[PDB]
């Protein structure tokens, strides 16, 4: 399956996932493909907040389902 | 009128900055400047034929020091930008007491920023020096080098030049436009 992760910059990234992938995997797939590091990356789906230990198919994160992906920001 | 691009080539649309914004962005984080601490903000706004227009700075909720800032609710954030069909395009942040310069903390995370929008700038104020500056990393080489790095430091250094000043004239076009300060803290 592929799932859809849309940014708040009109950007959508598409991603091969399988259900039972974890977050943690997810992030670092975002990570491989665009370059941003998983602590940066807070990934929300059907309004809540995902964890890293749980998997896409806990959530019910099925095929061609939307997440959205907000940054961190660390200033210094 | 400008057409700006990046050093490798790639066309970047013009960002509307509020000729107003850094200044207003200065009185609403005065109580914070004042007992020498940072503070963040996000710079949010529109895309309207090809180019786009910050409207909202946004202060999320957030902790602070002396030399450092960061988010602590990034849910609350997204939902508000959601809400209101509110884009990223870029950062804001104090440096109370410091020289104007993109840190290592601040070129990390100003990298993820401007690979998901290559327009994206990062605003920096040295209030105490009267100075400022915006920001963004050299594309693709300096996002490049940013992608690369795996060091905990985090005040690290970096090899070679990664970032630099928005040209003038270039992408960052000032105007004497009207902005909405949201204050989530
Ligand atoms: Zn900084
Ligand atoms: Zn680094």
């Amino acid at each position: 399956m592929q799932i859809f992760v849309k940014t708040l910059t009109g950007k959508t990234i598409t991603l091969e996932v399988e259900p039972s992938d974890t977050i943690e995997n997810v992030k670092a797939k975002i990570q491989d493909k665009e370059g941003i590091p998983p602590d940066q990356q807070r990934l929300i789906f059907a309004g809540k907040q995902l964890e890293d230990g749980r998997t896409l198919s806990d959530y019910n994160i099925q095929k061609e389902s939307t997440l959205h992906l907000v940054l961190r920001l660390r200033g210094g | 009128k400008i057409h700006a691009y990046t050093e490798g080539g790639k066309p970047l649309r013009t960002i509307y900055l509020p000729k107003l914004l850094k200044k207003v962005f200065l009185d609403v984080v005065k109580p914070n400047t004042k007992k020498n601490l940072e503070t963040c903000g996000i710079l949010c706004g529109k895309l309207r034929q090809n180019a786009f227009f910050i409207t909202h700075l946004v202060i999320p909720l957030q902790e602070a020091t002396s030399d450092t800032c960061g988010t602590t609710d990034e849910a609350s954030l997204f939902e508000f930008q959601d809400k209101h069909n509110l884009l990223t395009l870029g950062w804001i942040h104090t440096h109370p007491t410091q020289t104007c310069f993109m840190s290592s903390v601040d070129l990390h995370t100003h990298c993820s920023y401007q690979l998901m929008l290559p327009e994206a700038i990062a605003i920096v104020m040295a209030p105490s020096k009267n100075t400022s500056g915006i920001f963004r990393l050299l594309d693709p080489e300096g996002l490049q080098t940013i992608v690369k790095c795996r060091k905990p430091g985090l005040a690290h250094p970096h090899e070679g030049k990664v970032y630099t000043m928005v040209a003038q004239p270039g992408h960052v076009r000032e105007i004497n436009s009207k902005l909405q300060v949201v204050d989530l803290r």
